[PDB]
């Protein structure tokens, strides 16, 4: 009953494809490398003494 | 921006004509000789009364 006048057809699909770039075409997402570098201080403090 | 590698051969060379004199001989049907009906092409020449 469920199943009656029930037909299945195929309509469409798609490909998993990617080309090898064995010449390169393709750029992407770049990487930089940049340094920020800080100073350190060492101070004095004050004396003791001793009589 | 496609990197491949080649190999390049330059050719030179050019031809000339001096002699201003050549033949030309052509020849046709050879094979039907060889292969149809070939005998005496017996020229049945008129001293049978017809002239």
């Amino acid at each position: 009953a469920a199943l009656s006048g029930l037909t299945v057809t195929g309509v469409g699909y798609s490909l998993e494809a990617r080309l090898t770039n064995i010449n390169q075409l393709e750029m992407g997402l770049l990487i930089d490398s940049d340094v920020q570098k800080q100073g350190f201080m060492i101070p004095t403090l004050p004396p003791l003494v001793i009589v | 921006q496609r990197i491949g590698r080649e190999i390049r051969l330059t050719p030179r060379y050019r031809y000339f004509n001096f002699l201003p004199i050549m033949l030309v001989i052509n020849v046709i049907n050879l094979e039907e000789a060889i292969a149809q009906r070939t005998a005496l092409d017996v020229n049945e020449t008129q001293v049978t009364p017809a002239s």
